[PDB]
């Protein structure tokens, strides 16, 4: 939900660079984006996915199937 | 856990939008005058081809920038080192990146 | 080529020969002159141009120095030394209608190059 | 005599926008004690090295000075200078370190890596060192970045006093500073002020403006020096004009002969692409025949015209490989010249069409 | 105003600088000499100047002859 990432990264007034990032418009396109590549990266060490060229970074394969 | 430790010893944010603005500022004031025009004639059609090795001539025949047509190898073997010009004759030239952050690019060399 | 049309068949050979024996009838001659074959030759050159473009350069005026050098070309051709006495290209050249002022020029450029 | 001393030539002139920078990375690290890693980046001419050897020779155990700090205040500040490019092995970097900051009086002691070199700067004394050309420091990702990385470990914990500047080429990170060249008006300034204990000045005014605009300080240098060497040889505005002019040309220092096998070279690459030494020479040979002019030349006799365009810097042979079904070594010819004076030099002589 | 003035005019410029001119002085010594007789625009004069490249002899702002 978009309401509720930004209502959540705004409760912490003590920092002042977390409420510098939410104020523009592309907040919500960062945020996601980072937590999506933190899950992408962390799959690929535990060998769910798999990689194809290494000068490329485009597409991604399977290698983890649940049930066989 | 999101394993934050181990998250540090791979390329995780892994041609450079960052890196080719610190190889500008390093060279001269007639080095950036001619990645400026490069820039403003590739994004004027993004569906233009890219820059024709004569044609990059014709824009110094209107702004004296270089010397003459001989001193053209001079100044594009340190453009490709970069990574910031790729050739693609089929000299048309085109270097693999959008537009949505090359329009940023004009306001800082500016 | 890009232009590879047929080939060279003996069939187009009587084509030429009819086309310039029916020019001659609407002339009223019963000989076929030099003019009705150059007519009949042009109308195939023609059919066979259609897809070249219209563009057509050709110069052939520089200096008379070329002119002199086919002359030396030929003792060359029935020797071939590159000796520095010359007595028998100075009676080629006068035959043919220069001058022999200019022709000491030309010697003396061709053996700076060592030619 | 004044031609000898003009050839031979702490605020260094067109740099104080950096020079206080610098200085102010110094003032946080030796009056707080506290470590710190500097990065100086910049292209080569823009004088890095001269702006901290200037800083070491005025306002600055084995070497120990004393440092001004702006409220006022003394303390032992030992400053150093270690090339990276003078050294044998990159891993070797900490033992320099510890021959320049040791007495040759006491015990030499052998430093191994970051655990041998930490614990010999914890009873101390501000240590200043100036790492000149830390890109040399890897070796030519993981392997790559391993001095680099452990020097900046070393200058960034506390409980010591150990600071880092470095002088490279182009949350613990260092403060990066980009050297920009100068201008037109910034070699101007630098030449007065270099100049400026000479009694006379037998520069004009307007030749320095001239030089100062077409070299945007090493190539200042040299060019302002060839004037004097020039002027001394034969013997103002046009001895400026000289230096950049006396160092189409490499087409009209070559024979007619040399010209038409280089005028096939050029031509057997546009309708063949790639091509080598024999299948030039097989070209060659077929295009002169059909307008029966000069003799010929035999394949030994070939490479000997071709080494001409090489020296002089007009054809570049390599050797690499082929790309059909007999992919061997072969050497392959290739060219590097404008092909708008090509086409302009020979035809003036009006002698060649078909070769072109 | 164009198809003779542009000619007449650049002959002058290969024996104005005594040979460097550069642009900032054009606007100020020629403003009296060339552009006072002969109106033009400041955008459509630095297009002038800068097609004698094409002329081999007559080559930053600067001019250099
Ligand atoms: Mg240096």
């Amino acid at each position: 939900p978009k309401e509720e990432i930004l209502n959540f990264i705004r409760k912490d007034p003590s920092n002042t660079k977390l409420l510098e990032l939410a104020e523009t418009p592309d907040a919500f396109d960062k945020v996601a984006l980072i937590l999506f590549m933190q899950a992408i990266f962390a799959f690929e060490n535990m060998g769910l996915i798999k990689f194809q060229s290494t000068k490329s970074y485009d597409l991604v394969e399977k290698c983890v199937w649940r049930g066989i | 856990e999101p394993s934050t430790v181990e998250s540090t010893f791979q390329d995780v944010m892994k041609s450079g939008a960052e890196g080719a603005k610190y190889v500008l500022q390093s060279l001269t004031v007639n080095s950036k005058k001619m990645y400026k025009l490069l820039i403003e004639t590739q994004m004027q059609n993004m569906q233009r081809t890219g820059v024709e090795l004569k044609l990059f001539n014709h824009l110094c025949a209107a702004d004296f920038i270089a010397s003459n047509e001989i001193a053209l190898r001079s100044m594009l073997r340190e453009f490709i080192e970069h990574k910031m010009a790729n050739i693609t004759k089929n000299e048309i030239i085109w270097v693999p990146y959008t537009y949505a952050e090359l329009e940023k690019l004009l306001k800082t060399v500016l | 080529s890009k232009f590879s049309f047929g080939q060279a068949t003996p069939r187009t050979l009587l084509g030429i020969i009819r086309l310039s024996q029916a020019l001659a009838k609407l002339r009223l001659a019963d000989m076929v002159d030099i003019d009705d074959v150059e007519e009949a030759l042009r109308l195939v050159r023609v059919s066979k141009e259609s897809l070249y473009q219209e563009t057509n350069k050709s110069k052939e005026d520089e200096s008379p120095t070329t002119k002199i050098f086919t002359i030396i070309k030929k003792m060359l051709q029935e020797t071939g030394k590159n000796t520095l006495s010359y007595e028998n290209i100075v009676k080629t050249v006068r035959l043919r209608g220069f001058t022999m002022l200019q022709l000491s020029n030309c010697i003396q450029e061709y053996s700076y190059l060592n030619v | 005599s004044i031609f000898l001393r003009t050839k031979a030539l702490g605020a260094l002139p067109a740099r104080t926008a950096e020079y206080e920078q610098v200085m102010n990375f110094l003032a946080k690290a030796i009056s707080e004690h506290r470590s710190d890693s500097l990065y100086i980046t910049g292209p080569p001419g823009t004088g890095k090295t001269a702006q901290l050897d200037m800083i070491i020779r005025q306002k600055f155990l084995q070497n120990l000075s004393w440092f001004e700090l702006p409220d006022g205040r003394l303390e032992s500040v030992a400053v150093t200078s270690i090339n990276c490019i003078s050294l044998g092995e990159p891993s070797s970097i900490f033992q320099k370190i510890f021959d320049s900051f040791q007495d040759l009086n006491g015990p030499t002691l052998q430093i191994k890596n970051m655990q041998h070199l930490q614990k010999f700067l914890e009873p101390y004394t501000t240590f200043v060192v100036v790492l000149d050309e830390m890109d040399r420091l890897l070796h030519a990702e993981t392997q790559s970045v391993r001095t680099i990385l452990e020097l900046f470990l070393l200058a960034k914990l506390p409980t010591v006093s150990f600071v880092l500047i470095g002088m490279a080429n182009s949350g613990l990170l260092p403060q990066t500073i980009v050297f920009q060249p100068y201008t037109a008006e910034q070699m101007y300034e630098i030449v007065i002020q270099k100049m400026s204990s000479l009694p006379t000045i037998i520069f004009q005014p307007m030749a320095i403006k001239f030089a100062a605009k077409k070299c945007a300080l090493r190539k200042l240098f040299d060019v302002l020096r060839g004037s004097i060497e020039i002027y001394e040889l034969e013997k103002g505005l046009n001895y400026i004009a000289k230096v950049f002019s006396k160092f189409r040309t490499r087409i009209a220092k070559l024979n007619i002969q040399q010209k038409l096998i280089l005028c096939t070279i050029i031509q057997s690459l546009k309708l063949n692409s790639d091509a080598t030494i024999d299948e030039s020479f097989d070209h060659y040979i077929k295009a002169i025949t059909k307008t029966d002019t000069l003799a010929p030349l035999q394949r030994n006799e070939f490479l000997e015209i071709c080494t001409i365009l090489e020296t002089c810097g007009l054809v570049s042979i390599k050797k690499t490989k082929c790309k059909g079904k007999t992919k061997r070594f072969v050497d392959k010819i290739d060219v590097d010249l404008d092909m708008r004076e090509f086409y302009d030099e020979m035809t003036k002589i009006s002698i060649l069409k078909p070769f072109l | 105003i164009k198809s003779t003035p542009r000619r007449s005019t650049a002959s002058s410029v290969n024996a104005t600088p005594s040979r460097f001119q550069d642009d900032e002085q054009n606007a100020g010594e020629d403003d009296n000499d060339i552009m006072s007789p002969l109106p033009a625009d400041e955008e459509a004069e630095l297009q002038r100047r800068l097609q004698l490249g094409l002329r081999v002899s007559p080559r930053h702002l600067h001019a250099p002859e």
